[PDB]
């Protein structure tokens, strides 16, 4: 879908508001937690793994956060 | 007022040796330039045109499918033929169905099929490209004075509106009373418009980037296409079913004019309409001072009374606007006008509207003035009859300071090293920081390019712990600067 | 529930296609062969398809001389006849038959279509 | 799930999950629907003028995020050509013809 | 057999009647009739005012704009009762007798 | 948009075919091939910064792919 | 460039609606206020409203029985008056002026839409 690739990073923002600024700038804040609420099995064991895997306290957190974060944008 | 009222307003101070001062003009922010002995005027884009578009490609936003057709060649025979795979209208798909002595053929198993559907286009989302030389801009230079001028019939008379093209690079604007204003701008480094894009999709035009514009997934046309009907890509806006592996169909995907506005966050529209025209971005100018000239000079001082016709307001630029009156003769005089103390001992405002005047016996002249913080009187007029108001500014000086920080580095945000020369005069200082800003914005630029704002924020935050947590006092120091500012601009950018 | 298309009259050395119409249920679960009675002859068969599957046969006579095709978005079946010459004078008929490689009762025709290969 | 021409079978949670303005389904009027700010855009550009105007078809984007469910037929009654049935057989009263 | 509906997601509206009303600066939000409305879409936001707009006190005044929505396409997503659904399965006795 | 929510982890997935799901399966990892084409600048600061959290070389790699999956479905 | 309605007959008690057609030029750069005139009576300003701004202000003398509104979509604005009465038998006319709070010009003026109160 073109809705997959949008216009955000392209370094030609300015002063003027953008297309959808104001919609888009929680939304996928928004659908990571309405999946996280939707799936909290998968948390337990993206929480679970990054703790095995990560050594220290912020490696742990790093790994739990991308996982979550990877988890929704890849389906 | 038009430069009054507008939330983004900037002042700006001073001109260098050769009396000229660079600013960079915004589309919705409106520059102020004083100088001592100089008049103040009022700078305004607000107009970006680009003409003579071509189109670099067009894609397909809705299409319709005709003409479904099969061909099979059954188990170990080769692969189906159809005449429209010849054509290249049509889209093809190739599989395979479950064939026996029930489906038609003499062997059981897997046949080749082959479908083929004629692919035509109903929308389309064509993408223009302007040369940087055909990139009008207009400025409307208004002398801030205190006289306005009513909508309609100004023609020239205050408030002169220049057009800027990289065909000439001096722009001269002849604002009466005052002299004549040399702009001298940089039209050609504004907006890069070589790796820009006007899309224009069915009544709404974006500014995209022009790599992002040619990585779109629809079908698409060269854009020097005449014939309209070999789109290629095709395969993105149509899907081919083979359920169960008995029989292949082909549908359409759906409208995606939805799907284009949600790709199209974090472009800024644009109008496409009649013109091309651009209503964002910023221009780059030099301003020449050198034959500019205050209305008022060789004036009398007005000796008669002064009256406020409309009370003080204070606007959000921390200034306030003073609508007087005069009543008095020798009506071509200058006003006395100063901001003093509670004890009127020493002079603690100054002018934003440098030099008033008193033009005829009964127009309201309404003079833009910067008080102190605290209380302050405005003392309009000669001892006679000298008008006594006194002013209380809300703010504090640590506040305001703090606050022109923040401006500055939003601007920095929003321009690049092009913030560097908003006010600049020569400047060795300025010259070093635009260098090293334009090194630094291209390391930063490579490594952001295609990132959201939370995904800046996350690496900032890793950033600012690795430094915390990193031995070296140098490497701390800078992964922590380097964490700060990419936060900030997390937080900053997406607007 | 098959309806060929009208009265075609060509001239030699020409190519003629043919019409056959099926409905919905035709279309998707038999197939349909196309057999042309010359002017005071027999019948002939000329080919088939199965239309949901496309892949058309032709009898060894008709090698390189017919093409059969089936418009699965109209559910229409064509033939296009190349070399139209003098013994290619007949009638042609478009018959739903099962879609098995083993049973050819033709239990619907449809009303067969003049190719009348001459000047009137 | 039917859309204009083409229906499939979806989850409910994820069907009342879409981020796309509804209505109850007992409506006949329709002139409630819930989220109206998803298909819209209100724009202020700069801080001058403001606008609103609609998002356009989300046809397209619905078929996006549809991959991965099954596609059904609604046309003529609800026919469901996908999914699994467990019986159990009982041969009992079965014999062999022409034994 | 026998689908109820449960929702009626829209994939295509229009905005046909645009209100707008806006505050002065220090005089609070605006408000509109329409706000009140089901079948409007409405927001709030900031301009800015002044002696040239018309407002007399030079601030950011409140502004709400208001338009009519309506669908133009929406999908159904109806629902079965587990009790109406109807299983058809076919038992062939896979002689070598032709079907 | 609704796209960002493409009914994929969903169950209920028989053993016909699904919709578009040819394309889907390797869509999102062709998108993610064409943003590292296109901004390698981010990669290679990805590399670095899992490089300099990752203790052992697992979680070097992991971290990597965690981020240079984000960073283009982030948005 | 402003076009207004016809001219129409209430009653005593009902209300009547006026509109006016700004080109959109006139919309989005100008303001336009009401103004009615009695038959054998001076002007009289009703109110007046920034379309692209929508709030509108009122005569105090009408303030309570007059609304003025706009419409975005079609670049028009409307006068709507209630509780009509003999004497508000009056020639009612829109003009465009400058947004800005000091400049009370009016160029451009409305035909004038004659609203009568009567039975006959
Ligand atoms: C497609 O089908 C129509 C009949 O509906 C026919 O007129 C047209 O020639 C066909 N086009 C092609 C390329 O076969
Ligand atoms: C929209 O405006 C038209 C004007 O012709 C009016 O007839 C209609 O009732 C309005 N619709 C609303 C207010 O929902």
């Amino acid at each position: 879908s073109v809705a997959l690739v949008p216009h955000v990073g392209m370094g030609l923002e300015t002063r003027t508001e953008t297309w959808m600024s104001s919609e888009g700038a929680w939304k996928h804040a928004q659908r990571i937690e309405t999946w996280v609420l939707r799936h909290p099995g998968f948390t337990i064991m993206a929480a679970i793994l990054a703790y095995t895997i990560g050594t220290t306290y912020f490696q742990r957190v790093l790994i739990f956060i991308l996982l979550t974060a990877v988890a929704p944008s890849m389906t | 007022m038009r430069c009054i009222g507008i939330s983004n307003r900037d002042f700006v101070e001073g001109v260098s040796g050769g009396s000229w001062v660079d600013i960079v003009l915004e589309h919705g922010s409106c520059v102020t330039t004083m100088a001592k002995n100089k008049p103040t005027l009022d700078f305004e884009l607000i107009k970006t045109e680009a003409k003579h578009p071509a189109t670099l490609r067009k894609y397909c936003i809705e299409a319709k499918l005709t003409n479904t057709t099969t061909a099979s060649r059954c188990p170990t025979q080769g692969e189906p033929s159809l005449n429209e795979e010849q054509d290249k209208r049509f889209v093809c798909k190739h599989s395979m169905v479950d064939r026996g002595w029930g489906n038609g053929c003499g062997l059981f198993g897997k046949g080749g099929i082959v479908t083929c559907a004629m692919f035509t286009c109903k929308k389309n989302m064509e993408g223009k490209i302007v040369q940087p030389e055909n990139l009008e801009y207009t400025i409307v230079i208004t002398p801030h004075s205190g006289e306005e001028n009513a909508v309609g019939q100004d023609t020239g008379k205050h408030g002169k509106e220049i057009k800027v093209t990289p065909q000439s690079s001096i722009t001269e604007a002849e604002l009466t009373g005052y002299g004549t204003v040399t702009m001298e701008c940089s039209p050609r480094t504004g907006l890069d418009f070589n790796e820009m894009v006007l899309l224009q999709m069915e009544n709404k035009a974006w500014l995209v980037h022009r790599q992002w514009f040619l990585d779109l997934p629809l079908p698409w046309l060269p854009g020097a296409d005449t014939q309209g009907s070999n789109w290629i890509q095709k395969e993105t806006l149509v899907t081919f079913k083979n359920p169960h592996a008995k029989k292949q169909d082909v549908v359409v995907l759906g409208s995606q004019e939805g799907a284009m506005h949600t790709a199209l966050t974090g472009a800024t529209e644009i109008q496409m309409s009649s013109g091309n025209l651009l209503f964002t971005g910023h221009l780059k100018c030099r301003l020449r001072m050198d034959k500019l000239q205050l209305k008022g000079m060789s004036y009398s001082m007005c000796t008669g009374k002064f009256k406020v016709v409309k009370e003080i307001a204070e606007t959000q630029h921390g200034t306030i606007v003073i609508r007087v009156q005069y009543e008095g003769d020798g009506s071509p005089c200058k006003i006395p006008f100063e901001i003093m103390d509670l004890e009127k001992r020493h002079v603690l405002g100054r002018l934003i509207t440098v030099n008033p005047i008193v033009t005829e016996k009964d127009s309201p002249v309404n003079i833009e003035a910067e008080p102190p913080f605290g209380d302050s009187y405005i003392i309009i007029g000669v001892e006679p009859g000298q008008l006594k108001l006194s002013w209380f500014k809300k703010g504090s000086s640590i506040g305001q300071m703090f606050e022109t920080t923040m401006r500055g580095a939003k601007r920095m945000a929003i321009l690049g090293d092009t913030a560097w020369d908003f006010g600049s005069l020569g400047g060795v200082f300025t010259s070093i920081g635009k260098a090293l800003h334009q090194v630094f914005g291209a390391i930063y630029g490579a490594a952001f390019s295609g990132v959201s704002w939370t995904m800046k924020i996350l690496i900032g935050v890793v950033i600012t712990w690795i430094g915390m947590n990193s031995r070296s006092t140098s490497l701390s120091v800078s992964l922590v600067l380097v964490g700060v500012v990419t936060l900030y601009l997390g937080v900053m950018v997406q607007a | 529930q098959l309806v060929e298309s009208g009265a075609e009259v060509k001239k030699p050395g020409s190519s003629v296609k043919v019409s056959c119409k099926a409905s919905g249920g035709t279309f998707n679960n038999y197939a349909i062969s196309w057999v042309r009675q010359a002017p005071g002859q027999g019948l002939e068969w000329m080919g088939g398809i199965i239309p949901i599957f496309g892949g058309a046969n032709y009898a060894q006579k008709f090698q390189g001389r017919v093409t059969i095709t089936a418009d699965r978005s109209t559910s229409t079946v064509y033939m296009e006849l190349s070399g139209l010459r003098s013994e290619d004078t007949a009638v042609y008929y478009c018959a739903r038959r099962p879609q098995s490689i083993f049973d050819w009762n033709f239990d619907l025709w449809g009303r067969g279509t003049l190719v009348t290969v001459s000047s009137a």
